[PDB]
């Protein structure tokens, strides 16, 4: 009672799984993992939910959140442009040029 | 046959062709003038500035990069700064009457071959001791060419058009075999015309009347331009600067005619003395440059330039800011880009005070009928020792809760009483009459310090302090400069959000959008911002007015009540959330559509819960006949409010959009 | 740029030019020469911006006339696997004929 | 939450579409006629009352929005029951 | 606004800039040269319209 | 366009300007003809699109007369900018 959970839409914020889906949509368990630990932390973010912890929201990974971190396309980007420089370096176009 | 002449003068039927024939045109005006958020765009708008057009035509192309937009913005503030560091040199009034009518002032820009700005200000719309923000005007280059000496420019309003005057001079060599230097001096007038050119300036010659003035080195001659009521002629006079008025009452005044087609006549030495004893108390002396009135056959409006670089204009007891020197503190702002220009503390650059005088904080008690009576309304009202009038510096309406209300108090130059330097004091619907200790009194010391005299009553004030540490007060967004305030801090990053809107480069438009409202929050030097809009007036204007504005425009009916633009806000935001979701969409494969879900799902929460609405309700069906009549006040009386059809339409399209992404269809629906 | 550059040389014009015996030289209507310089310069740069802006334009049209061509294109493909559906179907028909 | 910051304007909302809404065809009909019923004096053969008499004892309702009747059984009604009438 | 700048240009040109022993210096040509520049300027500014 | 390449940066207001003094000629009479500079101490500053704001005239030619420079020799020009509070000191 404590959440004040009161239908089926509460349930899926709650639970962070989707029980109206139908069954036709199949999708790895770790992928639905990511998702619902995505759910989770864009509600707590927008203080959605009562009160996150503002020490772990001051964090760099809340901070990178939006631009590279909420989405795991980004964030795998960001990670091969840091650790794989060569694929993303183009003669045409640099930053700092002359 | 013959229609009620006193029936059709009627505003409905006024506005008949316009608005009310046909049904839709009624419906969406009622709409505009009851949701100006919808209507609201933020590319385009009424009594927009020159360099915010600059910016929407420099920033509107195909591509859009973050560089690009760095560097739009660059200029346009480099736009806004040079127009905000310029000062005023001289007004003119254009009413008999300060009470009523315009002044126009002129401004030079920090250029070497200066730019002069004229801009317009409006008395009648003032009121309560605070000029209106719609009052001011935006400032206007000057085409034709002035170059004055010693910045003797004075504008004038001639036939209810403007002109100026400005002296030049020139130097010329003289020979005495000896070789020596002279000048000579030439009276120029402008004008403007109906497209907002400048007509070409003519010279007329005051060689001689100069010549008969006996001034100093490098002293400019008193120049006096006023517009005769009646008579189209430009009284042209040139006196003698002086200390004190008490000397031109026998100054020997020249001056010349001008008359409408620009031809000219000396003054007489007779009709000269006229024209000074009417008008001697206008006249600027080298201790006060004061504004000139329009001739007539309780002291002049006046321009200060303080110490500290604020220029304020006074009249009686009240002055008003002019220039702003919130740019000559933006530099150390702007050397850390973009990020640091839009946030928060920015908006908190302090503006130095003006005139001398000190901050007071006044707490207001809450609601006590009997202590109240039924009308919530009360006034602030000040008195100085001259025992003039009391004027009123406050208003407002009782709340439950105190309002605390910080004031500058001016301070005369001189202490014409000793035992107290001001009255303030309380009126309201059951005690609207002053009684004579009946509120606090302030006084000064040589020191400069002000404390509250004891012999006051404070009974019904809940508190009264004295911030004597405290010599700024905030940036204003009401003030002159408002309209470029406004400009800057919301038009132009809601204008950038929307151009990146078009474009699909929603990272860059979330973040330009996030500038102006954001709802995870504003985390500064690593720490999480208590507030949640960083745009002052928004996070100010906490609710709705008690009347909205009633004006077919949208904009300044937002702008009278900026609850209003945060709803904008809020629906721009929603248009990108919606955006990027249907854009994630459009690719159909299966982890893609859970980030089509998680971006719906995102807004979804934002919107939280549909509202119910009950289908019947105490409506009762009634006659045409007897609506009429409820209807007809000496439409809210019988008719009552829907709920936003947009914001309606926005549950409808998600709704929707999530029972697809629930059951494995396409955006169009197809299986 | 421009606007300043003519403004510094309009102010640094008036200034006396010749000395001694001679004086003057001062060009008077150097400040008005620099208001028509900046002033016929302005409509070139804003012909030129139009300009910038009527070629986005063209191509954001021409890119919409590719999704005109690109769906037909599109049409005409899916129309043709039901055309051979049709034709599977008339063969099956004709191998029962044999 | 929408209602939660934009809510309070006002103290009950309705519907997009209800007969109640200010916005509805039939505040536009009850506000157009207040100013209408005043162009001809009572006298006049052109007054509106004497012109079209049923329609000041319209009923506003759903009903009266809803239902899609043929308009020329509407004027027939009018025309057949005012000869019964004179 | 530019025939207005250049005319006031021209009308400021007439008078003489140098003074004393030596006189005159006033550049006869203004007017002629602000109606060329005025006159080439309309060529452009229809050709815009 | 300074004297002897006297031109020396500053920062004021974390803005940067430049200070030059330049110098021209004029013929003093005495009816002999003769001739004398005179010196003109200019300030420009950056704006933030990157253009040059236009340089401002300051008169310095009492005080350079004061200083009895050597001919041809540059005076010795320093530029510094207060901590606190905003003026430019401007020494020969």
């Amino acid at each position: 009672a404590a959440a004040a959970i009161k239908s089926r839409d509460d349930l899926y914020q709650y639970l962070l799984i989707d029980n109206q889906v139908s069954a036709a949509i199949k999708t790895t368990r770790i992928a639905e993992a990511i998702a619902s630990i995505q759910l989770y932390v864009n509600r707590a973010l927008e203080n959605v939910e009562e009160n996150a912890n503002s020490g772990v929201i001051s964090r760099q990974f809340f901070i990178d959140w939006d631009k590279y971190n909420k989405r795991y396309s980004t964030w795998a980007g960001v990670s091969q442009l840091v650790y794989y420089p060569e694929n993303y370096i183009d003669p045409t176009m640099r930053i700092g040029q002359t | 046959e013959n229609a009620n002449s006193g029936v059709i003068s009627r505003q409905f039927f006024i506005d008949w062709d316009k608005y009310n024939k046909r049904y839709s045109t009624w419906a969406g005006v009622s709409q505009l003038v009851y949701y100006p958020e919808n209507y609201i765009d933020p590319t385009m708008r009424i009594g927009q500035t020159k360099m915010m057009d600059a910016l929407l035509q420099s920033v509107s192309q195909s591509q859009l990069n973050a560089d690009t937009v760095e560097d739009a913005f660059m200029s346009y503030l480099t736009s806004f700064e040079q127009v905000a560091n310029l000062k005023v040199i001289s007004a003119y009034h254009d009413n008999i009457n300060n009470d009523q009518g315009l002044t126009y002032f002129i401004g030079l820009s920090e250029t070497d071959a200066g730019e002069y700005y004229w801009r317009s200000v409006d008395h009648s719309k003032f009121n309560d001791g605070k000029f209106a923000a719609n009052a001011w005007s935006e400032w206007h280059k000057i085409d034709c060419p002035i170059n004055p000496y010693k910045s003797t420019i004075r504008p004038v309003i001639y036939k209810s058009r403007l002109y100026l005057l400005w002296l030049e001079q020139k130097e010329i060599t003289k020979q005495t075999y000896q070789t020596e230097t002279d000048y000579r001096y030439e009276l120029k007038l402008a004008h403007i015309r109906y497209d907002g050119t400048w007509n070409t300036p003519i010279t007329f010659d005051v060689n001689k009347k100069i010549s008969e003035l006996k001034l100093e080195k490098n002293r400019a001659p008193g120049l006096y331009c006023a517009g005769y009521q009646g008579e189209d002629t430009l009284l042209v006079m040139f006196y003698n600067q002086q200390d004190t008025l008490d000397s031109y009452k026998n100054a020997s005044m020249q001056g010349l005619y001008i008359f409408a087609d620009m031809a000219s006549k000396d003054m007489t030495p007779e009709q000269s003395n006229v024209y000074r004893d009417n008008s001697y108390q206008q006249f600027d002396t080298n201790n006060v440059r004061r504004v000139n009135n329009r001739y007539a056959e309780d002291n002049a409006l006046t321009l200060h330039h303080n110490e500290n670089g604020a220029q304020y204009m006074q009249w009686q007891s009240y002055r008003t800011r002019l220039n702003t020197l919130f740019a000559r503190q933006l530099v150390a702002r702007a050397t850390t880009g973009i990020d640091t220009i839009l946030s928060m503390e920015t908006q908190n650059i302090q503006e130095p005070q003006l005139g001398k005088g000190f901050y007071a904080t006044f707490v207001i008690p809450p609601y006590n009928l009997s202590t109240h009576g039924d009308e919530r309304w009360f006034k602030l009202y000040i008195k100085h020792v001259v025992d003039n009038n009391s004027h009123i510096i406050y208003s407002g309406q009782l709340t439950d809760t105190n309002i605390n209300i910080t004031l500058f108090i001016p301070l005369d130059d001189v202490p014409l009483n000793q035992d107290y330097h001001a009255k303030v004091y309380m009126t309201f619907k059951k005690s609207p009459s002053d009684g004579t200790w009946w509120g606090p009194h302030f006084v000064r010391d040589d020191k400069g310090i002000v404390t509250i005299n004891p012999k006051s009553i404070l009974t019904h004030f809940e508190s009264v302090n004295v911030l004597n540490n405290i010599s700024s007060e905030p940036m204003d967004f009401s003030g002159a400069n408002s309209l470029y305030f406004w400009e800057l801090f919301y038009y132009t990053p809601m204008l950038v959000a929307q151009r990146l809107l078009h474009e699909q480069n929603f990272d860059e438009a979330n973040r330009w959008l996030k500038y102006v409202w954001s709802p995870s929050g504003y985390i500064v030097h690593g720490q999480i911002q208590n507030y949640q809009w960083n745009v002052r007036p928004l996070l100010e204007d906490t609710s709705w007015n008690s009347d909205p504005l009633d004006s077919v425009d949208p904009d300044a009916v937002a702008q009278h009540d900026p609850m209003h633009y945060k709803v904008s806000t809020f629906m721009r935001t929603l248009d990108l959330l919606i955006a990027r979701g249907d854009h994630a969409y459009r690719q159909l494969e299966r982890d893609t559509l859970n980030e089509a879900k998680m971006w719906y799902m995102q807004a979804l929460h934002l919107l939280g819960d549909k509202p119910y609405l009950p289908l019947s309700t105490t409506w009762s069906d009634p006659r045409l006949d007897r609506a009429a009549d409820i209807t007809t006040q000496n439409l809210t009386d019988l008719f009552l409010p829907q709920i936003n059809e947009v914001m309606m339409n926005y549950w409808q399209t998600l709704a929707q959009r999530v029972y697809n992404l629930r059951h494995n269809l396409s955006i169009d629906g197809q299986p | 740029a421009v606007q300043a550059s003519r403004l510094a040389g309009a102010a640094a014009d008036l200034v006396p030019n010749i000395f001694g015996f001679a004086g003057g030289g001062s060009r008077w209507g150097a400040i008005a020469e620099a208001t028509g310089y900046v002033m016929e310069f302005s409509a070139n740069v804003m012909n030129t911006e139009a300009d910038k802006i009527s070629q986005s334009e063209t191509y954001r049209r021409r890119r919409q006339e590719w999704e005109i061509q690109r769906n037909n294109a599109e049409a005409e493909l899916k129309q043709i696997d039901a055309q051979l559906k049709s034709l599977a179907v008339r063969r099956e028909a004709a191998v029962l004929q044999k | 939450g929408y209602n939660n910051q934009f809510s309070g304007r006002a103290s009950q909302y309705v519907a997009p579409g209800t007969v109640s809404s200010m916005f509805s065809p039939a505040a536009y009909l009850t506000e157009l006629y207040r100013e209408a019923r005043n162009l001809h004096a009572s006298d006049s053969v052109y007054y509106l009352d004497t012109r079209r008499p049923d329609l000041k004892s319209m009923a506003l309702s759903q009903q009266n929005m809803d239902i899609e009747l043929s308009t020329l059984s509407l004027s027939n009604e009018l025309l057949l029951e005012s000869i019964k009438t004179e």
